[PDB]
């Protein structure tokens, strides 16, 4: 075999045991283990683990402080070189150069793999988890000191590179497409007339597009640190999960806007135009794989004020009800169909984050932080692998960008949307419901009539794109 | 057999998630993965009568306030939970109830008020308070400590009985 | 959906990482940073079937020998990259092919010969030269440019079709 360093001069040489490391039942998968053992596997020398580094760097903060994580990998990096074999000694003692057969093998199979993987952890740590350094200046100096004193011509390539990445991170993403984006569609409102922009005056195709761009961005901005430790459900949610919340609020605001648009259009016929146009937007959303968008409409249609408007939905064409039903069925039975759908589309897409939040939360508090074996309290790594499996999935859908041209004025119209105004959730919500009672009263009270409110034609230009440019 | 669609409502942080898990999961397995089908169904026997529980739980999705009505409409009975160490959550209950009455468009919707002990922090809502609130609504009151598996089954079965007797 | 583990090999500097990030993010990396070991996941529909691609990015330097082998043991398909303006990278291919044949102990492993950086004008390897090497390996040859996206998808998806039909 190949002799490892002495466990008395290198802690990461201590043998595995049912007391410091548990394997799951074709690389090994760690179920539980000590911080020391966990870090040994994070940089093992036998095999590669595509997810270990990300899983670890994403979740370690609950069971290990940053300052200690660094000390430990530096400790792991400092592998003591093995004493000469008997042959080496014999040669040296005769004034000859030792062959060093084992020493060379020990470097090729243990030292290099280990040291390279420790540097890989340093590189990723600095690259995608820099906040750790932004909150601990000393932590950064130690890293710089460490990376900057790694001697040897071997590691130089990488050491040199990490040093640069670190600096680049203190000082302060373009996209290439095969085909170019489709032409921006305009309806009644013309370019540069933000005073007229509105649900029925903007092209429905373009409303779905600009909102899909807007929503895709909000999705791509959520960081894992806003999800680990169920921090978006705690008192400091505003501080720890600002991107997540910003994204969830946009969804809510748009849902409420749709609801407001529907119920404030008192005239039956005009309201049917309003509802129909929104279902058309839903249709484009589905085409663009904007599942988040699809659900905002569904939620609007299923809210208390809109759901009960039977006289309106009765007059909705047969084809559109079917569209809205398929859409609604997505969420039915715990999002069974939705999950199937998302697993099968060809991104770019904008998933619905609610599913992920619920899974992360249940996983977080349905699994112990540690598992005990013979008294020892091992870190429950399987619980972390599960949370990182989710953050990983989320990140996979964050890579693909939409080939759509942004239209500034339309983006702004939707960013400054504020259905609620100065009202509080309850007040606004009740206002919407009363409006529902006013436009379509409860039985046996008969349905009244209201005067039209729009002066422009209500005919939709449709959702099939035009091809002139 | 009959299936009961039960909805667990309440402010974020009150432990709605732990309750659902404690009822559905296996208390004797090292690992739990809610990313596995039917971590919401459960076949149980209540008063000798067998039935299937379908827990519609959306913990973590509280901020998606405009999706609430949709999630609630499919429920047959509701668990209105609050934390005994959080007065806000307790004072919120009133609106959760009004919202349920609105989405189900009924005045008597089967429901149970649940006061949960999340941690070891100082209790700020006493039983009498909660008990009195429950009486005013004419619904049952059950205090649980999902963390110690106390009152959980009691809370859900009481709701199932509410639906039956309804 | 099916999962496909693709491994990108070749001498350092040929562009293994640029091609990979161009595929994953539609972004071109202008700066150079030696890779150690990286993995990327990509959900894509190829020929009507939904795939889950696992792209393993490797380092081509000697210090990574042991490591690269470990990445090749688990891969099903291989992207063998060289740069059309670096003759040593084209001469290094032979070694990487042999390494793969040895690790996976097979003379029939799915792979594509990739001649990258075809957007540059200073070519030093002839298409015909590479084409002949590919034919002797019984695999396709695809020239690409991670900077312009030219041939990028072709290379990767062609590899997928070879793993599926294998
Ligand atoms: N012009 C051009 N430069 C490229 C191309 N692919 C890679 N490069 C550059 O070549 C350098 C090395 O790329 P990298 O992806 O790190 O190569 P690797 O060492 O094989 O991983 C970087 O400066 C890249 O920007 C390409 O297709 N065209
Ligand atoms: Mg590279």
């Amino acid at each position: 075999q190949m002799r490892l360093p002495s466990a008395d001069v290198y802690r990461f040489a201590e043998p595995d045991s049912e007391e410091n490391i548990i394997f799951e039942e074709g690389i090994p998968i760690i179920k539980a283990g000590t911080v020391i053992k966990l870090i040994e596997r994070l940089t093992y020398h036998m095999y590669a683990d595509p997810n270990f580094v990300r899983t670890f760097l994403t979740t370690y903060r609950s069971f290990c402080k940053p300052q200690e994580l660094l000390s430990l990998i530096i400790e792991r990096f400092e592998i003591p070189e093995p004493e000469p074999t008997e042959a080496d000694r014999i040669a040296i003692e005769n004034g000859d150069q030792p062959l060093s057969a084992e020493l060379k093998r020990f470097r090729k199979e243990y030292i290099q793999p280990v040291q390279l993987r420790v540097l890989n952890v340093c590189r990723h740590w600095v690259e995608h988890h820099f906040y750790d350094f932004e909150r601990d200046a000393y932590l950064l100096q130690r890293m710089e000191e460490f990376i900057g004193t790694v001697r040897g011509k071997a590691m130089k390539k990488w050491v040199e590179s990490i040093t640069k990445i670190i600096q680049r991170k203190k000082i302060a993403h373009n996209i290439t497409f095969q085909s170019s984006p489709p032409t921006v569609e305009w309806h009644i409102s013309r370019p540069g007339h933000i005073e007229t922009f509105d649900l029925l005056t903007l092209h429905p195709i373009e409303i779905a597009r600009q909102l899909t761009l807007l929503e895709s961005d909000l999705y791509r901005a959520v960081q894992p640190s806003e999800l680990v430790g169920s921090v978006w459900t705690k008192e400091d949610k505003e501080i720890n999960s600002p991107n997540l919340l910003k994204m969830i609020r946009h969804t809510t605001n748009l849902t409420l806007w749709f609801e407001k648009c529907i119920v404030e259009t008192e005239n039956l016929e005009e309201r049917v135009a309003v509802v129909s146009r929104i279902i058309e937007i839903l249709q484009v959303f589905q085409e663009l794989n904007n599942f988040n968008g699809v659900l905002e409409v569904v939620s609007a249609m299923n809210s208390s004020p809109v759901y009960r408007l039977d006289h309106t939905f009765e007059q909705i064409p047969s084809r559109q009800k079917k569209i809205l039903e398929e859409a609604h069925e997505l969420s039915e039975d715990h999002y069974k169909k939705y999950l199937a759908k998302l697993r099968s589309i060809n991104p770019p897409c904008v998933p619905f984050f609610g599913i992920y939040l619920t899974n992360i939360l249940k996983t977080e508090e349905g699994n112990p932080e540690v598992l005990k074996r013979h008294g020892k309290e091992l870190i429950n790594f399987s619980k972390r692998r599960k949370v990182a499996e989710i953050t990983g999935e989320i990140q996979q859908y964050q890579n693909q960008p939409y080939c759509l041209r942004v239209e500034s004025d339309i983006k702004r119209f939707f960013e400054n949307l504020n259905p609620m105004g100065n009202s509080m959730e309850k007040e606004f919500t009740d206002y919407l419901f009363n409006k529902s009672l006013e436009i379509e009263p409860r039985n046996p009270k008969p349905l009244p009539r209201f005067p039209k409110k729009y002066s422009y034609p209500l005919k939709s230009p449709g959702v099939r794109p035009s091809n002139p440019r | 057999m009959t299936e009961y669609k039960l909805v667990v409502v309440g402010a974020g942080g009150v432990g709605k998630s732990a309750l659902t898990i404690q009822l559905i999961q296996n208390h004797f397995v090292d690992e739990y993965d809610p990313t596995i089908e039917d971590s919401y169904r459960k076949q149980v026997v209540i008063d000798g009568e067998t039935c299937l529980l379908d827990i519609l739980d959306t913990a973590g999705q509280e901020e998606y306030s405009a999706m609430r009505d949709q999630y609630m409409r499919t429920g047959e009975g509701f668990l209105c939970v609050f934390a005994i160490n959080n007065t806000k959550s307790f004072e919120d209950i009133h609106q959760y109830r009004e919202q349920i009455k609105r989405v189900k468009d009924s005045d008597d919707v089967p429901m149970v008020l649940v006061g949960n002990k999340c941690d070891l922090a100082a209790r700020t809502v006493e039983s009498r308070q909660a008990q009195d609130l429950a009486r005013s609504y004419g619904i049952p009151y059950i205090e649980t400590s999902a963390k110690t598996r106390q009152g959980v089954e009691d809370a859900f079965y009481t709701l199932v009985r509410e639906i039956r007797q309804h």
